[PDB]
RNA sequence: GCGGAGUGAUCUACCCAUGGCCAGGGUGAAGCGCGGGUAAGACCGCGUGGAGGCCCGAACCCACUUAGGUUGAAGACUGAG
RNA sequence: AGAAGGGGGACCGGAAUAUCGUGAACACCCUUGCGGUGGGAGCGGGAUCCGGUCGCAGAAACCAGUGAGGAGCGACUGUU
RNA sequence: CAGCUUGUUGGUGGGGUGACGGCCUACCAAGGCGACGACGGGUAGCCGGCCUGAGAGGGUGUCCGGCCACACUGGGACUGA
RNA sequence: GCUCGUAGGUGGUUUGUCGCGUUGUUCGUGAAAUCUCACGGCUUAACUGUGAGCGUGCGGGCGAUACGGGCAGACUAGAGUACUGCAGGGGAGACUGGAAUUCCUGGUGUAGCGGUGGAAUGCGCAGAUAUCAGGAGGAACACCGGUGGCGAAGGCGGGUCUCUGGGCAGUAACUGACGCUGAGGAGCGAAAGCGUGGGGAGCGAACAGGAUUAGAUACCCUGGUAGUCCACGCCGUAAACGGUGGGUACUAGGUGUGGGUUUCCUUCCUUGGGAUCCGUGCCGUAGCUAACGCAUUAAGUACCCCGCCUGGGGAGUACGGCC
RNA sequence: UCGAAGGUGGGAUCGGCGAUUGGGACGAAGUCGUAACAAGGUAGCCGUACCGGAAGGUGCGGCUGGAUC
């Protein structure tokens, strides 16, 4: 789903400077809201696997984005994770 | 370790036959008076004589510090 | 042995109601936590826990083997297992 | 599976005066009670290491699994 | 051949060596090695050299030279620079 | 078989620093014989002596940052995010519709029906086939429908609703190399088959009868069980094929189709032509190929990553190991 | 104390033989069939299941490395 003032209230909360939307930060919440609101979908329809595979890819992407932004700033990378949820 | 630390060094040999640059990564041990280093800690280290029964090296001196 | 009418479940078989009993050891199921693992898992390791027509073993319930008894202590028992 | 197969076991002394662990007296505060904390006396328990001593034998008497391998039948606990 | 190690890894105090060192010892930590292949199995003396190949390479370690290991098999000490 | 992704390998433009890789010089070392040039001596050669090369390397000092690399920065082109539109059998769940077959009940009704190249087994006469009306039940969704669309692959259309994935187009709104591939590893994965419960109209392995034939354990006919269906698991195999791994850059054209956008010819109504992006077919230039053929959707020209082969059987089999 | 050799024990690994038995290769001029190469007389292959003296047959799904309008 995630529709245009449920980004754009993420977008707010999380971003860098009032406009920011491809920043890792903003990137990684949205695809955290993704990724959540897709599993809570998945514990229904079990069998949904072109879904599943979908979900599969936000979390390689947000993966990815997360260990860009850590190698590029420790501190950064350590606000997002407290203010997110790593393991 | 309790005095000790283990520092990873890496160097590029050549390979003999292909020609291509390929990177190897070791392990020595060095030690430490004070230990005092964590995980990163750029060391710069210097061979001694075997100070322990698997220890070759001695702490020079710190720098680049760990992130 | 056959028939008629009665007597017996104080022995024994099964069932119904209401009570009682089972020394002492051992093993360590589910569930519940913590950590590891991951995106989440599945899973894994530590604890806790104390299951079971579970194990060893007295009381108790049996009766597999053997010896004795065999005009017996006893019309079915004793000793050792 | 207690598979099998091995090792140790007695006494005296020291460690050892909180050695350790059990409970907690005299004596320590407060909303004064059948109250709380510290405290460690006296009394019990278990284990380990080191040294020594005795005997033929240290599980000491009584008590107290024999074990392994191959087949047949019935899955098993039970019943006769 | 996918998990290997407990004097094993390190530290401390002694002991030992011509000499550093778990080399040995008493105590403390939980560490050290592993997919760049440890641990395990098969095979083998290494090199300068020798042969073949235009070369790269492929094979090989015999004369000779350098070193290493061994002296019936296995283990140990002493004399002595 | 496809996809994801661990390590690893590899990587856009630009600035500064180091000088590790790179490279130059110098010094030490690289034993001798033996290898080679040039000579000298055994009557010559083999043999031997001498001078120089060899000793591909390593350590040390002193020069360079052209490329790779470390560090510190910067940019938007790669890549990702943002906003506005677009198409879709992408997927899951729930409810629901019609046709048809079969079956049941009743009416009409009598001697055949079915089947083949020909028949017979079979069904009916105890009322069949056929016809009408009603009901029960499962499966699959004609027309649209195609050369089309979507999906990583396998695959995907009766209708409606709910949830959800991906892609394309446009602005350049934002970050700023965050990219490519990916050993192992993980997930998905036609049909057949397996476990548990349900369901079973039709078809239909096995099986049975008939028929053909010398024989017919088949092709044909009559039947008929599992299965095909649903729910949750397992199995992970196909000619799972484009017999062509993923990503990028470049290399004439001609002609269809699909989704967009864009000015113009803007009414020449034409929804045609022209420009661009993403695909999907065919024909065709160069180039490649043994040929067939490929040819901007390459099997052409290059780069990076992974997988695979070294004659045919034995054999994708034995043993061992994992599931 | 350590310590060669030796003994006791459960294992680990590599070979040899083995009654019997399975499949394979080659032989001759044997027996039983014709499954494939033509539309090979029922098109051929691929995965699976079942069946049968044997090659093979049947069902399910896929390909043309065949044809048809
Ligand atoms: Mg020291
Ligand atoms: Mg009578
Ligand atoms: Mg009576
Ligand atoms: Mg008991
Ligand atoms: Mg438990
Ligand atoms: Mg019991
Ligand atoms: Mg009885
Ligand atoms: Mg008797
Ligand atoms: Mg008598
Ligand atoms: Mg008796
Ligand atoms: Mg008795
Ligand atoms: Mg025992
Ligand atoms: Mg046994
Ligand atoms: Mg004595
Ligand atoms: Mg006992
Ligand atoms: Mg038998
Ligand atoms: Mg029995
Ligand atoms: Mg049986
Ligand atoms: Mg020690
Ligand atoms: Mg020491
Ligand atoms: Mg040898
Ligand atoms: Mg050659
Ligand atoms: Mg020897
Ligand atoms: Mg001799
Ligand atoms: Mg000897
Ligand atoms: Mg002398
Ligand atoms: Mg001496
Ligand atoms: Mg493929
Ligand atoms: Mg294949
Ligand atoms: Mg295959
Ligand atoms: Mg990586
Ligand atoms: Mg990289
Ligand atoms: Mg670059
Ligand atoms: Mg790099
Ligand atoms: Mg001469
Ligand atoms: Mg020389
Ligand atoms: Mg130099
Ligand atoms: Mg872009
Ligand atoms: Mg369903
Ligand atoms: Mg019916
Ligand atoms: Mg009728
Ligand atoms: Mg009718
Ligand atoms: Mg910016
Ligand atoms: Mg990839
Ligand atoms: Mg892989
Ligand atoms: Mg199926
Ligand atoms: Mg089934
Ligand atoms: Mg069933
Ligand atoms: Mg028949
Ligand atoms: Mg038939
Ligand atoms: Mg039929
Ligand atoms: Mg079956
Ligand atoms: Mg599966
Ligand atoms: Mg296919
Ligand atoms: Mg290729
Ligand atoms: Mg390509
Ligand atoms: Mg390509
Ligand atoms: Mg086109
Ligand atoms: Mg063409
Ligand atoms: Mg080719
Ligand atoms: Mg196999
Ligand atoms: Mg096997
Ligand atoms: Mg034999
Ligand atoms: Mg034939
Ligand atoms: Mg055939
Ligand atoms: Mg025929
Ligand atoms: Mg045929
Ligand atoms: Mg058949
Ligand atoms: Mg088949
Ligand atoms: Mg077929």
């Amino acid at each position: 789903a995630l529709t245009a003032e449920q980004k754009k209230e993420i977008l707010r909360s999380y971003g860098l400077h009032e406009t920011d939307t491809g920043s890792p930060e903003a990137q990684i919440a949205l695809l955290t809201k993704r990724i959540a609101d897709l599993t809570e979908h998945l514990k229904v329809h079990k069998h949904d696997h072109h879904s599943r595979r979908g979900l599969l890819l936000l979390v390689g992407r947000r993966r990815r984005l997360i260990k860009y932004i850590s190698q590029i700033d420790v501190e950064r990378y350590r606000s997002l994770i407290e203010r997110l949820g790593l393991r | 370790m309790q005095k000790t630390i283990v520092v990873e060094l890496e160097d590029r040999m050549r390979h003999p036959l292909y020609g291509k640059i390929i990177r190897t990564t070791k392990k020595v041990k060095a030690h430490d008076e004070d230990s005092v280093a964590g995980i990163g800690d750029r060391v710069s280290l210097m061979e001694t004589r075997p100070l322990s029964a698997t220890k070759r090296w001695r702490l020079v001196e710190i720098l680049e510090k760990a992130k």
